[PDB]
């Protein structure tokens, strides 16, 4: 779960390419001021936004993954702690199939 | 008007950076540090102030030979004499010092390539915008 | 042009930059002035409109060789010498100066790389527009 | 600079390192070593400070030529001379010694490459941020 | 400060070496081991210290000419000469010995490329990192 | 190093694949065997190690010229001489004997080959691994 | 130690198929045969063994004038001589033989060329391997 969490969080990211920012000092005023601009661009944009870069010293780039497939592994791990405990997936999910009428009623009577 | 001590100080700071231009008249210095002044920005590097703009100054000066003598012929500042020899006596072969490489007319002189460096490292070379909403 | 003092600081500046026009005749000085001043914009600079001026008529005025001067034939406007000797007394060899790939034709003498160094500081090189209604 | 001992041995291991400096006045020394003072950190090395000082205003002085002395004319910061020959008398004939076609600025003279090679080793030649807040 | 024994061995195998080194003072070569010491790492091949900090030194000193005399004249830092000749004595013409194309500046003189071969022996030219968490 | 005959044989083998060593000091032959032993594997050969210490140090010492004796100055170790005439009665020009564009360091002697294709008939060219545990 | 008969055969083999070889001491050519053994395979091509030992020792002889004179000077092992000339009397001027495509130091003399044709026709130049399992 803390790994499929984590793999939504992580599924774009943006990278901004600055020629000679090695130049500038650490944890003096031009960082903090060069940081602090990032962010508050990165708070403006958006859709129906757009912003402003440079042509010779400057880049902006996306790099975007997809996720899918993982409710269905959280499901088979789900399986497999109810066919490891020994009792039934309705009483240890909580779930109703819904694509049946009556039939979970031999799955109660199972249990 | 620019603070005239501060013209001073950055005329006499390109005066020891570079000794060859002790000879040459203050009030034609004077116009290239005003002319420089135009394009050097203030609250950026406030406390180098004089250094840079003299720096930027003397990079505008040394572009392409832009500054030549008072009584240099004209014809000279769109030709250049690559070469040139007396019949018996000497003779003499001249070149360019360095090839550029990006057309960005900054790293063309070495003052300018100096003050690349100082505007990356004060500030830096960024420039990142949005909408006024 | 408006009126004549403007004219007056625009010369007196290019023959400052340049010791070398002293010498050339005012009346072409002033014609190559009110001919740049065409290009350039007024309303966009507003406070350093005399030196828009004088460096795009410097640049202007130096492209390929336009302001020869009079008795210079008319294949001097065509064709460029390389090479001339005398005898066995002297040579000489010229050549270009700047190298111009880029065809942007501003890029091709240092007044027009200032120029639009200024350009871009006090307005900037885009144009975005949208249509009407 | 924050004090003189530091000034006094960063000059004296450019004295050190180069012995034909020890000819050259002081004051342009000073000068240079003052004015290349801007790039470096003194919280990176914290260690070799003064060698980072020294070997910075070493490449620093000699990127095209700048530390050309006193009586060199002003032609000779534009371009450069390849061939020069007295008569029937001697030649000689100069050329570049080393090509930079990464384009660095750093990467031109061996000081510079020291300097990289130094600066790599304390820190690095990294820069990873992310936004504030 | 570094073992005086370790200074004094390194400097005699750097003489062995090359024995054209016998004739420097040895004020200069012990600058330039102290130099060479702020790169080589110690734990990396404690056993053979000494025969890689020689290297290093080596390899510094002969960059591009890095090392000259104590009588040579400035201007021929930035400058080569790539030939000369006298009227009807002698002539002669120079050349670089190799030609780089990696820019790495280590594989530019034989004993840098030395000095890599050792170092990836040893230990390797390899470097893999993560977070501390 | 273990022991001195080995050593005995490795420059007998030396001096016997080339008879110009003959002549060379001994010691300077002990101490380039001896560094060059640091490279070359003895459990890797275990039946030809003396051929192979021989062959490395035969390409270790001619790479690009590091053996050159006593009295050579310094500026033979940075550039080559290409061309050299005495007036009008003898000339003679020089050139490189190896193009080694690949940048292996070790084809660019015929040494250097031979040693490269030993080891891959003895052990091999690859390094395969995989992680521990 | 291989068979002496066979040794014999090799040099003698090699002495009839290069003339030019009668005239140089026994010893050296015993050398490079024992040389050139330790690289021919014997199970590969045992019916004609000495053949191709002989190939590959005049090979490993003549890759890039490996074998030179017993007093011929050193420094001649790194760089080559082009041209030279007297001054009234003669002139000569050099050159390689062929120029390689390919970098595999076998088809580089006609010795190799031939020694690859016979391996290729009497066993291949391929490799298949699979694990021991």
């Amino acid at each position: 779960e803390s790994l499929a969490t984590q793999i939504l969080r992580r599924k774009q990211q943006a990278v901004w390419k600055v020629k000679g920012l090695a130049e500038m000092c650490d944890d003096d005023d031009a960082q903090y001021a060069a940081r602090l601009r990032l962010a508050q661009v990165d708070d403006n944009s958006g859709v129906g936004r757009a912003i402003g870069i440079d042509a010779e010293t400057e880049e902006y780039d996306v790099l975007n993954s997809d996720i899918s497939g993982v409710p269905e592994f959280l499901s088979s791990k789900m399986d497999r702690i109810v066919s490891l405990s020994g009792i039934h997936e309705i009483i240890i999910k909580n779930k109703n199939v819904g694509g049946v009428s009556a039939s979970q009623n031999t799955a109660l009577e199972t249990f | 008007i620019m603070n005239q001590e501060t013209l001073i100080a950055a005329v006499e700071q390109m005066r020891k950076l570079v000794p060859a231009l002790r000879k040459v008249p203050d009030e034609t210095l004077y116009a290239w540090v005003e002319m420089a002044e135009l394009f050097v920005c203030q609250k950026t590097f406030k406390d180098a102030y004089v250094k840079a703009i003299a720096l930027y100054a003397l990079h505008l000066a040394f572009l392409d030979g832009a500054l030549k003598g008072e009584d240099e012929d004209l014809e000279s500042y769109s030709r250049r004499v690559t070469s040139f020899s007396l019949s018996g006596e000497f003779s003499q072969t001249f070149g360019e010092v360095t090839k550029n490489q990006s057309g960005n007319m900054m790293l063309s002189t070495p003052w300018g390539k100096m003050f690349e460096q100082l505007k990356a490292r004060r500030r830096g070379r960024f420039a990142l915008m949005t909408g006024l909403r």
